[PDB]
């Protein structure tokens, strides 16, 4: 079988403070990213649905709120669901991270 | 991640 991370798993991940700490996986959650081709010719495949001012159809014209607070016109390409992990640290703080920010233990 | 590019 392929290795997997599951709820309750003791692992090592990055705290919001940037440092690594042992933590526990509280639950698996799916994050959905949107991909769009901007009118200016560039494209982003890591926007969140909250950045559009179900998902639109490929080619559909949409307005995207960028990181600069400005709105740009674009056409929707596709949505990308990605398996992610909600982990909780010693102080009780919690975070949703990707596979690459998680280091598993042998037991 | 909100990153853009022309590829």
């Amino acid at each position: 079988a392929l290795q997997s991370i599951t709820a309750g798993q003791k692992v090592i991940s990055k705290h919001k403070n940037g440092r690594f700490y042992q933590c526990e996986v509280v639950r698996l959650t799916t994050e959905t990213f949107y991909e769009v081709n901007f009118d200016d010719g560039s494209f982003s495949d890591n926007l969140y649905p909250e950045d559009i001012v179900g998902p639109p159809a490929e080619g559909e014209v949409v307005q995207v709120r960028w990181t600069d607070g400005q709105v740009y016109g674009a056409k929707f390409v596709a949505s990308h669901p990605i398996q992610m992990y909600q982990v909780e640290f010693e102080d009780g703080s919690q975070l949703v991270v990707k596979r690459d920010d998680v280091y598993t233990l042998d037991e | 991640a909100r990153t853009k590019q022309t590829a």
